[PDB]
């Protein structure tokens, strides 16, 4: 069990721990969470009760170190930042602790939730999409833009996803154009699995990061990654079998986490009916489609 | 973006564009076979391009022999006709090749898009205009040559014959589409038109009459009569 402490809480604020989330009044003393289950990555994240725009959060794997937030009032956010100093770092975690001024991550232990959102999601993926290699952490805000986004403007904030592109060269080979374009096993399974992802861990991987970070923050490039990634399976004739039921389930539980007065602008009603219902995967996606259909049979 | 009414003109600026239409590009007849089922025969059809400034046409022949074992045959037209273009412009020595091509029907978009990628600077774009360019196989010179035709073939014609020798784009191109719609919308009679007076002929190397400028007003008159006409019966006004 692992602590991120908090040096004060100087503005209200909204904070999040992974699907929790408290609100923290000014200057009420709050001085970090507790009890964050080790084993996977999470996010910390914010929204300041007088902009209720603008969320952002760092991504972090206890693991990798012990980090802490801190209010900076020059920049006017909570920062993230690493305590390098291990011996100094147990001492502020026991003193706050001690005097329990601090928030218990609340985790059920039936509740294998974070753990299904976060399967594929590996802490050293997330840092070459989020370039910032003096830090072990990741920061992502609602405004960051993507690499694909940019082309169609600083580098130095921009979410590095896979550029996905099915009218592209690609995605389609010399002379099989019209095969190519409606069965995308090609562009799927050579160019993205075997090229680019390596395997279809880190495939799920960023298409779960994608569809956090389009949850948490509402990053709308977000969202368009997390939606191509999907369709480019759905479209595709030949899927290994164990891909596609991983889908299912992942989508199963992204579907379930979504608050459910945001399934307008998080939701794509033409990638979802057509992966549904069109697609050659139509038939392979029990589980999403079941609670898709009891949940949201408006967008569809 | 799309043609329409408003950027009308640009048609006739010096921009070398195209338009492309596939309607007559899977042509069938429809009949009962034996047992009482329903079975199509596919007939020989054609790609109609045409460069709209020039009376350029690209008539592509696409022989019935393309079919033979393929299925989602009216799907697969679309895309054997982005391959055509696509070939055609490669064809073109670079500073013939079109900077834009418009296509009557939205449908081929995303074919000719897929086939142009090696074109990126050519631009794919759609019409809101309702073209006549389907009743080009009402032009009998044209309908003939499809018909006759023994393998794939590219037999290029000038669709205005020589009209711009006295007439702007602009006009051979209104003069162009309203016979077509006349075609269209009755083709006995936009013929019977055509061709009343015997003693105007067609040029071995042109597709239409050799009318005299009079005679293309009364013409053109009688084409317009004949689309009115026509409108009143479709919706009894």
């Amino acid at each position: 069990m692992n602590t991120v402490p908090f040096t004060s809480a100087p503005i209200e604020v909204t904070i999040g721990i992974d699907q929790y989330s408290f609100n923290v009044k000014e200057n009420q003393p709050f001085h970090g969470i507790k009890d964050i289950p080790i084993g996977h990555v999470h996010v910390i994240h914010f929204q300041h009760a007088d902009n209720s725009s603008m969320r952002y959060g760092y991504w972090f794997d206890c693991r990798m170190g012990n980090f802490y937030i801190q209010y900076d009032p020059k920049d006017g956010l909570y920062k993230m930042m690493e305590e390098r100093d291990g011996a100094k770092f147990e001492n502020i975690v026991h003193n706050f602790k001690e005097r329990q001024m601090m928030v218990s991550y609340p985790k059920i232990d039936e509740d294998d939730t974070w753990y299904n959102l976060t399967e594929f999601v590996q802490m050293d993926k997330i840092r070459k999409i989020v370039r910032k290699d003096e830090n072990q952490f990741s920061y992502v805000d609602s405004s960051m833009t993507t690499v694909q986004e940019n082309e169609l403007s600083d580098p130095a904030h921009s979410l590095n996803y896979t550029v996905i592109n099915f009218k592209s060269r690609e995605a389609i080979r010399p002379g099989h154009e019209m095969e190519d374009f409606l069965d995308k096993s090609y562009y799927l399974n050579t160019v993205m699995l075997q090229g680019i992802f390596k395997n279809s861990s880190n495939y799920f991987g960023e298409l779960q990061f994608a569809f956090l970070n389009a949850m948490f923050f509402g990053n709308y490039g977000s969202s368009l990654q997390w939606h191509a990634m999907i369709e480019l399976i759905c479209s595709s004739a030949t899927v290994p079998k164990h891909m596609l039921d991983k889908l299912d389930e992942i989508l199963y539980y992204q579907i379930k986490t979504l608050p459910e007065q945001y399934s307008d602008i998080l939701l794509n009603e033409r990638v979802w009916n057509i992966c549904l219902y069109s697609s050659f995967q139509k038939n392979s996606l029990h589980n999403t489609e079941k609670i898709m259909e009891n949940k949201y049979p408006e967008l569809l | 973006g799309a043609m329409n009414s408003s950027n009308y003109a640009e048609l006739f600026n010096n921009d070398i564009k195209l338009f492309v239409d596939d309607t007559n590009v899977y042509r069938v007849t429809v009949h009962k076979t034996f047992e009482g089922n329903v079975a199509t025969k596919a007939i020989n059809g054609c790609i109609f391009t045409l460069n709209p400034k020039t009376g350029h046409l690209f008539l592509k022949i696409i022989h019935t022999s393309v079919w033979a074992g393929q299925k989602r045959l009216s799907q697969l037209a679309k895309w054997k006709t982005a391959e055509e273009v696509s070939a055609l412009v490669r064809s073109l020595p670079k500073e013939e090749q079109p900077k834009q091509i418009i296509v009557t029907r939205k449908a081929m978009l995303d074919p000719l898009e897929v086939h142009m990628l090696d074109f990126p600077n050519i631009a794919i774009r759609p019409t809101e205009l309702r073209l006549p360019f389907s009743a080009a196989m009402s032009i009998d010179k044209l309908s003939d040559v499809v018909m006759k035709a023994t393998e794939p073939q590219m037999v290029l014609f000038n669709i205005y014959d020589d009209w711009l020798d006295r007439i702007s784009s602009y006009t051979a191109f209104s003069r162009l589409t309203l016979l077509l719609r006349a075609l269209k919308t009755n083709e006995e009679s936009a013929k019977m038109i055509l061709l009343s007076d015997p003693t105007i002929t067609i040029k071995s190397y042109h597709l239409w009459p050799s009318f005299t400028d009079e005679q293309w007003i009364t013409i053109e008159s009688q084409m317009r009569d004949l689309i009115l006409t026509e409108y009143g019966r479709k919706y009894n006004v």
